[PDB]
């Protein structure tokens, strides 16, 4: 939030502290997508709900913290996004005016856009992780260790090319820290 | 077994999933009467039709618009989970004739009075219900007065 | 009047349309039916041998599940088993008498609650029952 | 009216502004970094294209069309710029003065004689004018963020311009299409 | 004819002198303005805006060494289904997350399998009754239902399926 | 909480391999009968493959799933639209079932022909065989005891020019011709 | 008929037809911080990424910058 | 309705008891008590007057007035306008656009800023066979083999 | 109110009276059993949805041949209805 | 590409709707049929519960309605409510005064509309 | 075949007089069937040199050669214009979407 | 023209679709 | 058919349908017991209900 679960213990102890703190969800509502934080307020197209109600958002495309990002293939499970209906109102008029030049006819069409105004309360995530994933050779890594990079990365200079444009060699040889330690 | 599979044999026909890939207003009125009989109005629409010869005669004429895909009825019976022992004849014999836009009728007036008649049948159903009641009640009162006086 | 030439990509797409049409008439020259045995899997002989050679080599297709169903033996292997299942299946909404020589004290739904009455349905987004039963009686 | 009839003019002594030193609501100097673009052996119009992309501020994810937020590109060695094939000779630059005798047709070679760098300015102007025309400020303001030097020597060493690592993906040489 | 004089007359305060003063002129200006903006809003601005969004996503990808042209295709193949507007919101307000998406794309991680045709359970072909009992298929479908009920969130129904299936026996009075 | 289905039953394929093995990938190639063009699949195509329509807003999980429940688990309510869309989904089923039924009836009455396609098509297309019974399609029977030999497809890429670099081969190769613009 | 002024998506390095192969995604990104984004597999079929935070990244940038300017000294 | 409290305070209904145009009286009879029982917090004040303003009016907790014209509007309509009065805080009207959907802008990870990704550089997946390197033995043999093979076929 | 995935149990219920209307009662019984346990847990005392679903449960018992079960259940329905604030007028009707 | 090759089997994906939906119990043997047979027969929204009642927010089919004038059926039922002369409205088959121009070959046009199609009209109006 | 002139009609967009879907050997053989009911193996057809690279593709009058293989045995000489070939005369007419295919 | 309703069709909005309340037993009874 | 629009009372309120089938069942029972006054009382009630509706 019930924390992340895995058949592997080490992976659980490692990734559990990564799920603490503020979170954001990406939400599918009324054929629009919203990027949503804890104290945020959005206007969805009108839902029929009594005001001051307590709502849960079913379609969740993505979750993320300052540390983890959970990318749903098309949808995610286990995510709890609880919001609170605040208002139901028509929004600022968009007037359309339709006049055909030849004909004498003029149509004034009012589009106040019905909307529901939502305030988000909570976001909790409790994923079930199967195992670590090797990115460059697609595989489920059998054993998980935090100590070493799963896919290590190498610098590009053979010297086999003359016309390769040189960046300052400090950006070109730079090694990145081990994060999970 | 390097031999012919010993049967009782069954014959299985096919089914055309037809999808319309071009604006029918680009085309002559013949091609449009065909596209109509394939039940395709606009670009983007999709239909399912039988494989019988008439349908093929139609698809042949519109083949530069429509794209087509085929399912044999086994493949179709799989595509929707349908128990193998249940044919489609009975499945069709079950579902209501009242299903939307029920028929093909010749002009929009006739269509109007077809819907009209549908409603009228409802009214007459509830009316005939009430009248049935009154008839039965009249009977009980007659047998009661006849058995009481006698 | 048309002045500047048709860009290469446009007529590339034109060619593609042509062989979409071709790919149609191949399908239209296939047989109306197919003779299959009772035992063998629904797909045994199939016209897709050339298409399965060309496009199907290693990759997974959209129809993968269905094709998995098609390549395993038919669950109903004999006509007797067929008519042994089929007799046992019942049509509920049917018009006309339904046979009972067995147990008279077993009531169907209709002769319990009458014809005008459906059971009160939970109606939510995910569970949607039919509306207005008295509409469909044509 | 909102915009004034009495205008800043080119003849008027007050003078035209420099948008680098200017302070306006839609101009931001805060988030800018400096680039160093070596045009040695690169095609003129492609260099101009990339440079225009950085100049304009189109290469940042937060780019908003109204806001002008550039980055300063120092384009060095214009003299070594390559123009493929016959093109140095065959590609015209036209303009029309408003007067009798209103056509100047000038070979790229000639502009290059007069200034090598005015060429780079030309194709820059073009690549920016592509999306920004209909308003003056949006045409002129970006261009000042290109610093063109026809050889390796430039004053800007203090900015520490970062080498801009760019390899044109385009295989064919550039082509001239003007209707 | 209705030129909408009465409503637009109230707006005239938004015009400069000649139109704001004289009623007719103002009404012509406003009728023209509104009709033009209507036409633009329906047939054009959609393209301008999605052009902007796309541009932004593109540059945010170019920082990471690719572009719209690859990321579009790969986002489709991974079945990610983030609308372009949302990838922009991610790029600007959530850079690490956007990057994570690009990293999923660039990797070879098998994209999720295609959806499955609903299949017939073998127990449909078991003839019933053989020679106060439930059709085996129906009760299998009840296992399937109940399980999916327990799969959503925590609940006081517990995680054990069996007695939850047999739950009807606690409303039964033993005779 | 949150819902993810690709299916009506909530079931699926085993989304991940066993640890240490190779993954199964989708065919990247567009599905087309000809081997040569070889296009990758489009964004759109991937959307068709993954079981939506071509668009994010129809036929997928992005339709069939509710936007919201209440917080305590009460589900949402039926739109006119939601109901109408259910009727659409059933319109497809009724369509399929009825079509199948028609085929089965037709075959039962023996109206399914043994000759592929129709008469209109057969006379257009020299692919479908002549279904003639007791005679040989082409003349009288071939006796029992290759066009490529004499037919040349050789596409000559460059057109051979006239030898100006030789004085004699210049004059000997002369094409005597006067060019004429059509009138 | 007006000329199109909408913003263009920039041209990208040409793929070699090795991209037609399955299992080889045509996005090629391998960058400095790439190893730091760790992948885990969710039971959904969704994935789960583990990455450094905002200011860890930025502090890495700072280390690299300071380490580039150590030799010559920092300009303004 | 924010964190448990309705933003609507008063509803002002003016009507004439005896004269004409029944719609408001009808409303007061059938539809109003249901509204009162559903939203108790809201003070409803009735203003009988000989020539009634045929508008309904709400008053909000920030001191914001809002009115809906009810002239010869059916009681159902009036009830609806009331239920519109309750459901708004009357605080703002923004358009409904892409730019306006999220009312404020937040970043949980942080905002993109130019120097965030700047010092990342292009990198390679597999280790490079560097041009300038001490050739191993097998290496020497293999290469010199290749050179010699080319030389042989040429010569 | 305590969270229960009411969407799925509702689904389960509608499947239930599809079974009942289709004439196979034992299954409708099992399904209603589940749904009744769920609602029983999800709603407070004497709530309308509870008494509704156990009306249905009663009907399912009755059809199977568990008669005293049906009886007991429907009496629970009634003495529940009495103890309610303002019951649905359709529910008391259906009940008796 | 706008030319998309893929089986059109996907244009109608059936994964969400199997026959289980239209035939609710087909995995048993009994072929009961529940179809929602039109878009016409939709009854309306209905609450799942007493606890979360449907919100009252109006549409233009409600929010715009006038007050009820007594029609002829109401005054027949209960003459008590015929109180004034304005109730005495004539046969309902009287629409009103003639409100527009009947223009030959175009419909009934509107007053202050297009007279572009009136030539025959104006000429008809002045009078083997 | 030689007396017949096979009419073709098709779509042409852009400027110079081109069929946007050029003719291949299979649809020369096709029209041969459709019109004159001449059933031949399409590999016997051959194109002109200029058209071997692009297919047929040009509006108006094209021709291409059909090889009739067997005759020395029927002793066919001087009673035809030549022994092994026939000039198949094609005419392609540009039509809009109404009347065309492809 | 005539409609086949072949594509998906949003239903109409019609008055019978009003949300009708459940009649209740009075409080005291 | 926009003029002839009709909605069966057996649908738009379930209460009347329930009580109707109630009395139908009841009357059957009375016909089996042999009670005439009961049967008539109940039928009359059912009628009065339908035409109230
Ligand atoms: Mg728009």
């Amino acid at each position: 939030a019930n924390g992340l679960r895995c058949p592997d213990a080490l992976i659980t102890r490692t990734l559990n502290p990564l799920l603490n703190g503020p979170k954001f969800a990406v939400i599918y509502c009324g054929n629009h997508q919203y990027k949503v934080a804890v104290g945020d307020v959005i206007a969805v197209q009108r839902l029929r709900v009594e005001i001051g109600s307590h709502i849960a958002l079913k379609k969740v495309l993505m979750v993320g913290g300052p540390r983890f990002t959970a990318i749903g293939r098309p949808l995610l499970e286990g995510v709890r996004v609880t919001a609170q209906v605040e208002e139901q109102k028509r929004m600022r008029n968009v007037v359309s005016l339709f006049a055909t030049p030849g004909r004498r006819h003029v149509r004034w069409v009012d589009a106040p856009h019905a909307a529901t105004i939502i305030r988000i309360c909570e976001i909790f995530y409790s994923p079930n992780v199967v195992g670590e994933l090797d990115k460059y050779k697609g595989e489920l890594l059998e054993t998980f260790t935090p100590g070493q990079h799963t896919n290590p990365v190498y610098p590009v200079d053979d010297g086999y090319d003359v016309f390769r444009k040189k960046d300052k060699e400090a950006m070109e040889n730079a090694t990145t820290f081990l994060d999970l330690l | 077994a390097a031999a012919i599979a010993p049967g009782p044999y069954r014959r299985v026909g096919n089914i055309f999933i037809v999808h319309c890939d071009d604006h029918p207003f680009k085309h002559s009125w013949e091609v449009n009467r065909m596209l109509r009989e394939l039940r395709l109005e606009f670009k983007g629409q999709t239909t399912i039709v039988p494989d019988i010869p008439q349908v093929r005669k139609r698809i042949w004429r519109v083949r530069h618009i429509v794209k087509v895909d085929v399912l044999d009825l086994d493949e179709a019976k799989a595509l929707i989970g349908v128990p193998e022992h249940i044919s489609f004849t009975d499945l069709a014999s079950q579902l209501p004739p009242s299903f939307g836009r029920v028929k093909a009728v010749p002009s929009p007036v006739i269509r109007s009075k077809m819907n009209f008649m549908k409603l009228r049948r409802m009214r007459l159903r509830d009316v005939l219900h009430r009248d049935a009641l009154e008839l039965r009640l009249l009977e009980l009162k007659r047998s009661a007065m006849k058995n009481a006086e006698q | 009047e048309l002045l500047h030439p048709l860009p290469v990509r446009a007529r590339k797409m034109e060619w593609l349309k042509r062989d979409a049409v071709e790919e149609n008439e191949e399908i239209l020259r296939r047989p109306y039916y197919t003779i299959k045995s009772y035992a063998l899997p629904p797909a045994v002989g199939r016209q897709e041998s050339i298409h399965n050679s060309n496009n199907i080599r290693g990759g997974m297709h959209s129809s993968h599940s269905l094709d998995l169903i098609m390549r395993q033996p038919r669950r109903v292997k004999t006509p007797e088993q067929l008519r042994a299942l089929r007799d046992r299946l019942r049509f509920i909404g049917v018009t006309g008498p339904m046979p009972q020589a067995t147990s008279v004290s077993t009531k169907s739904y209709t002769d319990t609650y009458g014809s005008r009455l459906r059971p009160r349905y939970p109606e939510s987004w995910d569970t949607v029952p039919p509306h207005q039963p008295s509409r469909e009686l044509l | 009216p909102f915009k004034s009839v009495l205008r800043r003019h080119k003849h008027h002594p007050e003078g035209l502004p420099l948008y680098n030193d200017m302070s306006k609501q839609w101009l931001c100097r805060e988030g800018e970094r400096w680039w160093l673009l070596d045009a040695r052996g690169e095609q003129l119009p492609r260099v101009a294209a990339v440079a225009a992309q950085y100049i304009t501020g189109q290469h940042r994810p937060d780019f908003t069309p109204g806001m002008i937020t550039g980055d300063h590109v120092v384009i060095v060695n214009i003299k070594d710029v390559v123009m493929v094939g016959d093109q140095w000779i065959r590609v015209p630059i036209t303009w029309q003065t408003a007067y009798p005798g209103g056509k100047y047709r000038i070979r790229l070679t000639d502009m290059y004689e007069r200034d090598p760098c005015m060429l780079m300015w030309w194709f820059l102007k073009d690549e920016v004018n592509r999306h920004f025309v209909r308003k003056l400020k949006t045409r002129i303001a970006p261009l000042e963020k290109a610093w063109l030097y026809e050889d390796s020597i430039h004053p800007h060493a203090d900015k520490n311009p970062r080498p801009l690592c760019w390899t044109d993906p385009e295989v064919k040489g550039w082509k001239y299409r003007d209707p | 004819h209705y030129r909408a004089k009465l409503e637009l007359d109230r707006i005239r305060s938004m015009l400069r002198g000649r139109a704001r003063l004289e009623r007719k002129v103002g009404l012509k200006r406003l009728f023209f303005l509104m009709r033009t903006q209507t036409r633009y809003r329906v047939e054009q601005q959609a393209h301008w805006e999605r052009a902007i969004v796309r541009k932004n996503v593109d540059s945010a990808a170019r920082e990471h060494g690719t572009g719209w042209q690859h990321l579009r295709n790969e986002l489709g193949r991974q079945n990610v289904m983030l609308l372009p507007r949302s990838q922009q919101l991610l790029a600007q307000y959530e850079p690490l997350a956007f990057r994570a998406v690009v990293e999923l794309c660039a990797s070879r991680i098998p994209p999720p399998p295609p959806p499955v045709v609903a299949s017939v359970p073998e127990e449909s072909y078991t003839l019933w009754p053989p020679a106060s009992l439930s059709h085996p298929a129906a009760r299998v479908e009840l296992r399937c239902g109940v399980e999916r009920v327990l799969r959503r969130g925590p609940s006081g129904l517990g995680n054990n399926v069996n007695e939850l299936i047999d739950a009807w026996k606690e409303f039964d009075v033993s005779p | 909480y949150s819902e993810a289905r690709s299916n009506y039953d909530g079931t699926s394929l085993p989304a991940w391999p066993a640890p240490g093995k190779k993954p199964t990938y989708p065919a990247a190639l567009s599905e087309l009968r000809l081997p040569q063009p070889r296009m990758r699949k489009t964004r759109t195509e991937w959307m068709y493959y993954h079981g939506h329509g071509g668009c994010p807003g129809k036929y997928g999980p992005s339709r069939e799933i509710a936007d919201f429940e209440y917080a305590d688990g009460t589900p949402a309510s039926i739109s006119g639209r939601r109901f109408a869309f259910k009727h659409h989904q059933d319109h497809l089923l009724v369509q399929l079932i009825r079509a199948a039924a028609t085929v089965e009836r037709y075959d039962a009455s023996g109206l399914l022909p043994r000759i592929p396609g129709t008469a209109e098509q057969r006379n257009w297309d020299p692919a479908i065989p002549l279904f003639l019974d007791d005679v040989d399609e082409q003349g009288r029977p071939a006796p029992l005891r290759d066009p490529s030999a004499f037919v040349s497809d050789t596409v000559k890429l460059r057109d051979d020019k006239r030898p100006y670099w030789s004085r004699r081969r210049w004059a000997l190769t002369d094409k005597f011709l006067v060019p004429k613009s059509p009138k | 008929p007006k000329k199109d002024r909408r913003f263009r998506v920039q041209p990208l390095p040409s793929l070699h037809a090795n991209s037609l192969a399955d299992d080889t995604p045509l996005v090629t990104t391998t960058r400095t911080l790439s190893p730091n984004f760790r992948a885990f597999a969710l039971q959904d079929g969704g994935v789960f990424f583990t990455h450094p935070s905002h200011e860890q990244v930025m502090r890495v940038g700072q280390n690299i910058l300071a380490e580039e300017t150590k030799a010559t000294g920092m300009t303004s | 309705s924010r964190n448990g409290e309705l933003c609507l305070k008063k509803v002002i209904i003016s009507y004439c008891p005896s004269n004409g145009a029944p719609n408001t009286r009808q409303f007061l009879a059938t539809h109003l008590p249901h509204f009162h029982a559903k939203y108790p917090s809201v003070s409803i004040d009735l203003r009988p007057r000989l020539w009634p303003e045929m508008a309904i009016t709400g008053v909000y907790r920030d001191g914001s007035e809002r009115s809906y014209n009810t002239k010869n509007l059916s009681p159902m309509g009036i009830f609806l306008r009331l239920n519109n009065l309750v459901s708004t805080a009357n605080d703002y009207d923004q358009p409904f656009c892409a730019s306006h959907l999220h009312f404020q802008r937040r970043s949980v990870q942080g905002t993109w800023n130019p120097w965030l990704w700047n010092y990342e550089t292009e990198r390679r997946r597999t280790e490079a066979p560097q041009w300038r390197r001490k050739l191993s033995e097998k290496e020497w043999d293999y290469y010199v083999g290749q050179y010699s093979a080319q030389m042989k076929q040429e010569e | 109110r305590p969270y229960v995935p009411l969407g799925e149990v509702a689904k389960l219920e509608l499947q239930g009276d599809y079974y009942m209307e289709g004439g196979m009662f034992q299954e409708a019984l099992e399904h209603y059993g589940v749904v009744a346990k769920a609602y029983n847990y999800a709603y407070p005392e004497n709530h309308a949805q509870r008494i509704g679903i156990r009306i249905k449960l009663s009907a399912a018992f009755r059809q199977t041949g568990r008669l005293e079960s049906s009886l007991a259940n429907i009496e629970e329905v009634l003495r529940m209805l009495d103890a309610s604030t303002r019951p649905s007028l359709e529910l008391i009707c259906e009940a008796l | 590409r706008y030319r998309l090759f893929h089986p059109r089997r996907e244009a109608i994906p059936m994964h969400m709707c199997p026959a289980k939906t239209i035939f609710p119990l087909i995995n048993s043997n009994n072929l009961l049929v529940k179809t929602r047979n039109s878009w016409e027969d939709f009854t309306g929204r209905k609450e799942f519960d007493e606890d979360h009642p449907l919100p009252v927010v109006g549409s233009r089919l409600n929010g715009r309605t006038t007050q009820h004038k007594w029609n002829h059926w109401d005054q027949y039922l209960n003459p008590q409510i015929t109180q004034s002369i304005k109730d005495l409205t004539p046969t309902p088959e009287y629409v009103g005064m003639r409100c527009g121009h009947n223009m030959i070959k175009m419909g009934w046009m509107k007053i202050g509309g297009s007279w572009k199609y009136s030539r025959g009209y104006n000429d008809r109006r002045r009078v083997r | 075949v030689n007396t017949g002139y096979l009419l073709f009609g098709r779509q042409s967009w852009g400027q110079g007089f081109l069929i946007n879907c050029p003719l291949r050997k299979r649809d020369v053989a096709q029209k041969l069937w459709e019109q004159y009911k001449v059933r031949i193996d399409p590999r016997l057809i051959e194109f002109r040199e200029k058209d071997r690279r692009t297919g047929i593709q040009e509006l108006g009058h094209n021709w291409c050669w059909l090889y009739l293989p067997g005759a020395e045995e029927l002793g066919i000489n001087r009673e035809v214009y030549d022994n092994k070939r026939v000039k198949v005369r094609i005419h392609v007419r540009k039509m809009n979407s109404m009347f065309a295919l492809y | 023209v005539t409609r086949l309703y072949t594509s998906y069709y949003t239903g109409v909005l019609y008055p019978n679709q009003l949300v009708q309340p459940k009649q209740r037993l009075p409080a005291d009874v | 058919e926009e003029k002839f629009v009709y909605f069966s009372p057996f649908d738009y309120d379930r209460t009347f349908a329930l009580v109707d089938q109630c009395l139908e069942r009841a009357e059957t029972i009375f016909n089996e017991i042999g009670d005439v006054e009961g049967a008539i009382r109940v039928l009359q009630q059912r009628k009065e209900m339908i035409d109230k509706k």
